[PDB]
């Protein structure tokens, strides 16, 4: 049994940590939604 | 229940203690999440009940109380926010320049943060808050770390 529980609002905030990379990549998306990498 | 807009955990008794499987958007009174979070159960929300509206496993979305309201898209050229929603940890955002996932149907924009499965479902800000899509939907690449897509549903 599943249930919800507020975590907070959803606004942009300056100043917050940046990080991660931009990597372009080549992927697949078959019928039962998963992602593959296409080489 | 619980209508006030806004991020929420997704949460499960079935399993030891209480899990968090992933999280979701109220926004217009509509609950917004990935299919993979609840498989498209119904949901408590305090003494209410929240029942699946519309839901595709190919796009890997579910609403629920009415139909998708989310309609926001990354512009392709600026940076965007992770509302991360960790199990058991706080709300906190991380902004990143995102990447493309390049399909034979399109490119779409993808976020290379990696956080734990039940974060699933975490939304994805412009710089107006205003919500572009959500994370947990992705692949793991060359060096074992996580690409997330930016998933967004259609607004009818
Ligand atoms: C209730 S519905 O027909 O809109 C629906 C759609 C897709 C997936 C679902 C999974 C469970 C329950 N319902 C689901
Ligand atoms: C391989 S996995 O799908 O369990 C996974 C791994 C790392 C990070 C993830 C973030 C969201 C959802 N899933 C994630």
């Amino acid at each position: 049994d599943m249930y919800i529980e507020r975590a907070g609002d959803i606004t942009w905030e300056k100043d917050a940590e940046v990080t991660g990379n931009s990597p372009r990549l080549d992927v697949a998306l078959d019928e039962s939604g998963d992602f593959s990498l296409v080489e | 229940g619980e209508t006030t807009d806004g991020v929420y955990r997704v949460m499960t008794r079935r399993l030891l203690g209480s899990t968090q499987v992933g999280v979701g958007v109220m926004q217009e009174g509509v609950f917004h999440t990935m299919w993979h979070v609840t498989k498209g159960a119904a949901l408590r929300s305090g003494e209410g009940r929240l029942d699946p509206y519309w839901g595709d496993v190919k796009q890997d979305l579910v609403s629920y109380c009415g139909p998708w309201k989310l309609d926001a898209a990354w512009d392709g050229l600026s940076e965007v926010q992770l509302l991360a929603v960790p199990p058991g940890e706080r709300a906190k955002n991380i902004q990143t320049l995102p990447g493309i996932f390049k399909t034979k149907d399109g490119d779409i924009g993808a976020v290379a943060l990696d956080y734990p499965a039940g974060t699933s479902g975490s939304p994805i800000l412009d710089k107006c808050g205003r919500v572009i899509g959500l994370y947990g939907n992705g692949v793991v690449i060359k060096n074992g770390s996580y690409v997330s897509a930016i998933t967004q549903g259609k607004r009818e």
